[PDB]
């Protein structure tokens, strides 16, 4: 009656004892002392029986034996050669007699050692027992990463060094190695994973939502799980009532915010979001019950249920589960021989983004030109003078914020009009954008198109036309979005009314700053006729959307480091 | 719309927010300081938006958007470089569909998901038994005959009854698993396919499913048969002799890449919480595994990110290399 | 009649056994236990008459 | 029995900040995370974990 | 007198303190390995 804590000590003792000697005969075969230790412990651990006898089995001298030990002849010879000693060859046996039979004294007791295989179970059709076998299972980690910079420590500095300028050792592991039964090198690689993860069973999430909906779900804030519609306005009073709605509608801290938690604090038992993480492709959140997405601007009160959405970005998993050091090591793995920025252009770019005295005249020009080639085709001299004057007065480059501005600079104002330093900066930036697109291209395999989607769209996000740029100057991206998919059920919402009309070439008489219908200014075609019955044509190619999305989602946020902001203009006062 | 890179507040030559009003919808472009450009700005909105990004509900919720909070937190809290940060952002920007993950794995790209493989193995066992001296009282009866007619002659059936009694006070006889001898089952590499199993929900496009089964057929030793015989067990496609014995499956369980490695270095749980599969000797690099023969008694434990786990299996001093 | 796969296991067993002890007298000359192990295995592997 | 078990002392002398080999615990950072004073101590359990 | 056990102030020196290359590290920069001074010297396997 050793109560609970000593029972758990007994638990651990049985654990380490089963792990300790399960195959000890072939384990410590070169150490005969341990074999005798285990065998003598085995013999002197069984309680003896009633000592009832009239005539028993004794040796030739007369000392009675204490039992029989039965094994197979292989282990008989293995213990007989060097581990245990022979006591005698014959023995005394009753008849209801001198019989040759070996016997060994172990510790304090004397025992027969039998390997009865020759006399019986030989040349007969009964299987010999004691060959029952086992069923063992092995655990074998595959692709974990040493998340801490504490854990990226070596034995000696250049243990596994190379000749490259970057040692191919920063990278997270992708394969594991072990030994076969013959001792040859064996390999598991992540290419072996289609038999588990690349099946349709990854999206069997419905029954878990049904089971999880049966729990006690409490009322939390409806900010990050709720989608509204546009209210057909000038987008000013909309952020108005958004401001005095958002100013007090959170009763506490939203749960999808605290990415600053480490590994252990996230997996701590006190975490309420720890029980909300089931599937790596899914985010589980508390949602309004029987409220359609999108719901109205005023959130209706309902009993809160749980809903789940797809994790399209693999980085949508929390950074306690996907560390920043791991992502940086992965980016280092990608960028071994790819294009990089020379220190001159990178210091110019960081100096012109961390400039706070930036004039708004560039903003005015970008707003009025609004990404139209016809506007830029008539403003060569003004743009040349403005760019030159801003450049050789503080050594900061300008008009690099807008993506519909700088390839124009390279194509038109690139023959030598500008100073040579700026043109090399723009060429390096476009070279980096093209190198990022090439990095996307080389890591996907073409030739397989399913449901009309190219493999570029199937593999990556910045090459899919379903996902769009944060800011659209032209309507060509929307045309590619609702034309390229054709199986993705589309729904576009522009401030109330659904859909666009894309009416371009607006003039003095009908500028109509207070326009509330779905006329959107696509832009004047340069090499064509505007017209009225002419259907709207894209300004540029399919690669325009790819390059623009790559720019807005790589160059701007990584260099700005989450400091720049997107905002709308007030043309009714700007013009 | 437009983007301005830096916010200014003490520029009194131009009135604040007379040309722009802040309408930020992106986790990446969250602008807590630019919100003073909008009218009706107070201390409450600033102290509430310094921790929570301002995103309108009518332009996409954070849970419903493609770009979410973790990528924004990654880009706002990383200080390594700019080239490495941009390439890290590029490597983040990938789909997680089965077609996509197949693309990154057969390319060679490493997604942010860790794994384990589980391997059921069988071994021959020699058993060691010591019983006792006075353990059994064993009664014999008398032999009795039975003559029974047969096809050509007669059949004699001999019958002798008997009884056994264990006259032990407690546990007298103890057996123990002793030796290994020849392992009948293979310690190689065969991946466990799920495409055998049926009962889960199919996905919408059957050609995509057939293409996925075709891809899973490549790169494996056991695969489903190409005619797909319905009304049956779906036995695997045959071959000649597996080179050294019966192969064992390898079923995959996914973990985050942030996982305690020292947990797996002992006898651990396949689930991840005790409430035990023995890991063998293993390494994640070819160099450390060939080093792991104890060269200079060389225990290379971890070099940079690839790892070596010392053997926790019961087969410690067995299976020579 | 162990069919094909155990015949290939027997194949590899013969491979490693021929590679294992072809010249064991001069191989494990400094280890007297392996000599006695091989000799005792050899003498008790043939059936008598 | 009782054990003494030091926690957070520091190698105050600059002569005491010596290694076995120059890079034994080296990293990819420009600053080696080994200059710091210790904050935690390690030992073994009775089962050796 | 309290007998001090085997102890390390880094995870590296403890995990290499099984005498790897018979590796007796004492200090690397500031963290330390103290060899076992308890009577339980040749006991308690790792």
């Amino acid at each position: 009656h050793l109560n609970r804590v000593a029972r758990a000590a007994l638990l651990s003792d049985l654990k380490r004892r089963v792990c300790a000697d399960m195959f000890f005969m072939t384990r410590h075969a070169r150490e005969p002392r341990l074999i005798s230790a285990y065998l003598s412990d085995m013999v002197s651990c069984t309680q003896p029986s009633v000592m009832v006898s009239r005539i028993t089995h004794t040796n030739t001298r007369g000392r009675q034996v204490d039992g029989v030990l039965v094994t197979t002849a292989t282990l008989k010879r293995q213990l007989l050669q060097g581990i245990l000693q022979i006591d005698d060859t014959a023995a005394d046996v009753p008849v209801t007699a001198r019989v040759p039979a070996d016997l060994v004294i172990v510790g304090d007791k004397l025992v027969f050692l039998e390997a009865l295989e020759r006399r019986v179970y030989q040349a007969t059709r009964v299987a010999y027992p004691l060959i029952g076998n086992i069923d063992i299972t092995f655990i074998m980690p595959m692709g974990v990463f040493q998340a801490n910079s504490m854990d990226r420590y070596t034995r000696h500095a250049g243990d596994f060094s190379t000749v490259s300028e970057q040692d191919p050792r920063q990278f997270p592991p992708q394969g594991i190695f072990f030994y076969n039964k013959d001792g040859i090198l064996t390999q598991l690689t992540l290419r072996d994973a289609m038999g588990t993860i690349c099946h349709s069973s990854l999206l069997d999430v419905e029954a878990t939502l049904v089971a999880l909906r049966q729990q006690h779900l409490d009322r939390q804030c409806y900010f990050g799980v709720y989608v509204a519609e546009g209210t057909e306005d000038t987008l000013d009073v909309q952020m108005g009532r958004f401001m005095e709605t958002w100013a007090d509608m959170m009763p506490h801290h939203p749960h999808w915010v605290n990415e600053h938690l480490t590994i252990l604090q996230f997996i701590a038992p006190s975490n309420p979001r720890l029980r909300f993480e089931l599937n790596p492709a899914f985010d589980f959140f508390v949602a309004p019950g029987d409220v359609d997405l999108p719901g109205p601007q005023r959130p209706p009160e309902a009993m809160p249920t749980v809903n789940a959405t797809l994790r399209i970005i693999n980085g949508n998993i929390p950074v306690p589960l996907c560390p920043i050091s791991f992502r940086d090591c992965r980016g280092t793995q990608l960028g071994l021989g790819r294009h990089t920025m020379t220190p001159a252009t990178i210091k110019a770019v960081k100096d012109t983004f961390e400039d706070r005295a930036y004039p708004t005249i560039f903003y005015m020009l970008e707003a009025v030109i609004h990404g139209n080639e016809r506007n830029f085709c008539a403003l060569l001299r003004l743009l040349t003078q403005c760019i030159r004057g801003y450049w050789e007065q503080s050594h900061r480059v300008a008009f690099v914020n807008n993506f519909h501005m700088l390839m124009y600079i390279t194509t038109y104002l690139g023959n030598g009009e500008l100073p040579e330093v700026c043109i090399n900066i723009y060429r390096d930036l476009l070279q980096h954008v093209r190198a990022l697109r090439q990095t996307i291209t080389d890591f996907t395999i073409q030739g397989e198109g399913h449901n009309g989607e190219t493999s570029e769209a199937l593999n990556n996000i910045l090459t899919d036309d379903t996902f769009i740029a944060p800011i659209l100057w032209d309507c060509d991206a929307l045309i590619y979005r609702d034309e390229a998919a054709r199986d993705r059920l589309p729904a576009i919402r522009v401030s109330g009314r659904n859909g666009y009309q894309a009416l371009h070439f607006v003039d003095m008489a009908g500028h109509n700053f207070q326009r509330r219908d779905n006329v959107l200014i696509h832009g004047r075609p340069v090499r064509g006729d505007t017209g009225q019955a002419i259907p709207i044509t894209p300004h540029h190619d399919r690669e325009w959307g790819i390059l623009s999305k790559i720019y807005y989602y790589i160059v701007i946020p990584a260099f700005s480091r989450g400091s720049c902001c997107t905002m709308g203009v007030r043309y009714d006062r700007l013009y | 719309g437009l983007i301005m890179m830096a916010y200014q507040a003490y520029d009194e030559t131009i009135a604040t927010g007379t040309f722009f009003y802040p309408v930020p919808v992106n986790p990446l472009f969250a602008c807590p300081e630019h919100l003073a450009s909008l009218r009706g700005m107070t201390n409450a909105r600033r102290v509430l938006a310094k921790m929570v990004p301002p995103i309108p509900p009518f332009l996409g919720a954070n849970h419903h958007a493609t770009i979410r909070q973790p990528v924004a937190y990654h880009v706002t809290h990383s200080k390594s470089d700019f080239n490495t940060l941009t390439y890290s952002l590029l490597g983040g920007y990938f789909k997680f569909t089965p077609i996509s993950l197949t693309h990154q794995l057969r390319t060679g790209f490493h997604p942010g998901i860790a794994f384990t493989v589980v391997r059921q193995d069988r071994f021959a066992t020699e058993q060691l038994l010591y019983a006792e001296r006075a353990s059994e009282s064993y009664f014999v009866g008398q032999i009795q005959v039975h003559h029974h007619d047969a096809i050509g002659g007669v059949n004699f059936t001999l019958t002798q009854p008997r009884a056994h009694v264990d006259l032990g006070v407690g546990y007298t006889a103890v057996c123990a698993t002793a030796a290994l001898r020849c392992p009948l089952t293979d310690m190689g590499n065969t991946a466990q396919n799920l495409f055998f199993s049926r009962g889960g929900v199919p996905m919408l496009h059957d050609n995509v499913t057939e293409s996925l089964r075709r891809i899973t057929a490549s790169g494996g030793r056991l695969n489903p048969t190409e005619p797909l015989p319905i009304f049956g067990g779906l036995r695997p496609a045959t071959s000649a002799g597996i080179a050294r014995g019966q192969a064992s499956v390898c079923e995959f369980v996914a973990m985050p890449v942030s996982t305690d490695l020292q947990y797996f270095r002992t006898a651990c749980n396949p689930r991840g919480r005790a409430s035990e599969a023995y890991p063998p000797l293993c390494s994640s690099d070819a160099a450390m595994l060939r080093t792991a023969h104890a060269g200079e008694t060389g225990a290379d434990e971890v070099h940079l990110a690839q790892y070596l786990i010392r053997d926790a299996s019961p087969l410690r001093g067995c299976l020579p290399l």
